[PDB]
């Protein structure tokens, strides 16, 4: 058993970007990959998604990728590649839109998508056991602690509040929709 | 500080 292609390619992309951040500085990578911060950048379509590929420290990237590997891994194995692509795109896009609306375009990380995945895997298991996917009891707890640490800013760092709430909402919404 | 997602 191993991570399928979508789980993998997101992990490598995040590592490559993280490397480029270390060599170039975070600011140079943000100039290229951040949500449009000027009207001249509005048609550079990748920017609505690529904010998800940027991480600002070792612990930031590790925690983001650990959850992705587990939850993304589970979605891809049980529901296939296509579904993970769509969940990721929608959560990246929406989480990004809510975050910039709250606090402007300077943000990054995969935690919008992760909060979506947590919401999605959980609610799909609850509403639709015949799907073949669910969030195991123990991880429900650790996921629940993660969400609490987001709501109350317990991570010891500047938080993308809009990305987190929008991400969680989307995962729940997509689960609801798929469970019909 | 940049916001962490």
């Amino acid at each position: 058993e191993r991570a399928g292609p979508v789980t993998w390619v997101m992990m490598i992309a995040c590592v490559v970007v993280f490397i480029a951040m270390q060599i170039l500085g975070d600011q140079e990578v943000m100039l290229w990959l951040a949500w449009p911060f000027d009207p001249t950048l509005k048609f550079e379509f990748w920017r609505y998604f690529t904010h998800a590929l940027m991480h600002f420290s070792l612990m930031h990237i590790l925690f983001n990728l650990l959850w992705w590997w587990y939850l993304g891994g589970a979605v891809e194995k049980r529901l296939g590649s296509g579904k993970l692509i769509v969940i990721t795109l929608i959560s990246a896009l929406l989480s990004g839109y809510v975050q910039q609306k709250f606090s402007g375009p300077w943000f990054g990380g995969l935690s919008g998508v992760v909060y979506a995945l947590m919401g999605y895997v959980w609610l799909r298991g609850e509403r639709d056991p015949q799907s073949g996917i669910y969030l195991q009891r123990g991880l429900i707890i650790f996921a629940l602690i993660w969400i609490v640490a987001g709501w109350f800013d317990l991570f010891g760092m500047s938080m993308a509040n809009g990305a987190h709430i929008a991400g969680l909402a989307v995962g729940l919404a997509m689960a609801f929709v798929d469970s019909l | 500080r940049v916001r962490h997602a």
